[PDB]
């Protein structure tokens, strides 16, 4: 159905009314989202059907219709924008300077912004509008606030 | 069944709301894809 590039809401009709469970990025005919949003299940776009193509629970990512297409990376210095798509609310750009997640396997960027769980999968962008990762997998710190990793996949 | 709905273009907005801090955190990632704070 709808294959236009852009940001999309991932909805369900299983719970009360219509519920937004996450968000995704359509790019080069491929739908990219977080694994915990869909759990690998098939998606619908009007009459069209999107089937999972690649996914990994540890990276918390999943692609539909083709391999992962997003490869831009945070430069480690510049401010970025979270294109937040909250449930029942309009898409909104929020600019912030990322922090760092230090892990035994290396450093990852981190965006310290609080949004409902249904915002998971919203893209993080660089100054050229390129998707450097998805927001929606992270940690809750001391004051009860949320810090998301800048989760990016590997392009083949 | 899950479905998708378009919500907008992917573009950088000049003069967007600037907010949020930049913490340096020690974290661990388990096999289930869950991050946790290491202290
Ligand atoms: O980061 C999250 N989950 C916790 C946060 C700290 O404890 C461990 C994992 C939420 N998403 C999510 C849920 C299920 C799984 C995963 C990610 C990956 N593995 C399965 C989540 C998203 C958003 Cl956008 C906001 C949020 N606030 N609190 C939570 C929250």
């Amino acid at each position: 159905g709808e294959t236009t590039d852009g940001v999309y809401r991932v909805m369900t009709r299983r719970l009360l009314g219509s519920t937004q469970v996450g968000v995704g990025v359509m790019q080069e005919g491929v739908f990219h989202t977080m694994w915990h949003v869909t759990k690998g299940a098939a998606l619908r776009s009007g009459e069209g059907r999107l089937d999972p193509y690649w996914g990994d629970v540890k990276q918390d990512l999943v692609s539909y219709c083709g391999p992962w297409k997003l490869d831009a990376a945070w430069d480690g210095l510049s401010e970025v924008q979270l294109l937040a798509v909250p449930p029942g609310e309009r898409a909104k750009n929020i600019q912030t300077l990322p922090g760092i997640f230090k892990t035994k396997d290396g450093d990852i960027g981190a965006v310290a912004l609080d949004y409902p769980a249904g915002t998971s999968g919203s893209p993080i962008l660089d100054k050229c509008g390129r998707v450097i990762g998805l927001y929606g997998n992270g940690v809750v710190i001391k004051n009860g606030s949320y810090v998301s990793a800048i989760t990016q996949g590997k392009r083949e | 069944d899950m479905y998708i709905e378009r919500a907008g273009d992917i573009t950088w907005e000049k003069d967007a709301e600037v907010t949020g801090n930049s913490p340096r955190l020690d974290v661990a990632l388990d096999e289930s894809g869950d991050f946790s704070l290491v202290e």
